[PDB]
């Protein structure tokens, strides 16, 4: 299915993913669009953080849905 | 008052918060 | 572990604490660096207000999270 990933910047990315690909395989499939590192990125969804190790489908996240992508520094 | 969506990032945030917790928008404009 | 307090006056404070460290125990280290009685804070995390008697395991607070300190209340417990 395809989703739909915002920057605060107003770009819109487009991702083909499956509702059983985790938090992390979305955020790799960011990065092979925009080149930000994993572990830069905060995806948000309905109000929440989503966390690495869950699912599309663990939020809820059907096809055509919009996640808002937030920057952060990579912890240490 | 409610917790507050963000209006960029939809973050659901506290009351007590006067800027986003993610992305540090105000919360009205 | 450390993590950072987002503080009154907008500096940010940096807290060594035990991983699963209670908030309390956060509370009383928040209260030595910056002053404010552990009544008078409020700790945000996540969009959510951090209780006493839990720990910050129970919020997946993890190395190098933020938390955000308010005036308590109006919440207000
Ligand atoms: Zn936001």
């Amino acid at each position: 299915m395809q989703i739909f990933v915002k920057t605060l910047t107003g770009k819109t990315i487009t991702l083909e993913v499956e509702p059983s690909d985790t938090i992390e395989n979305v955020k790799a499939k960011i990065q092979d669009k925009e080149g930000i590192p994993p572990d830069q990125q905060r995806l948000i969804f309905a109000g929440k953080q989503l966390e690495d190790g869950r699912t599309l489908s663990d939020y809820n996240i059907q096809r055509e849905s919009t996640l808002h992508l937030v920057l952060r520094l990579r912890g240490g | 008052g409610a917790p507050w969506n963000c209006d960029s990032c939809t973050f659901l945030n506290h009351p007590a918060l006067n800027r986003c917790e993610q992305c540090e928008m105000p919360r009205y404009t």
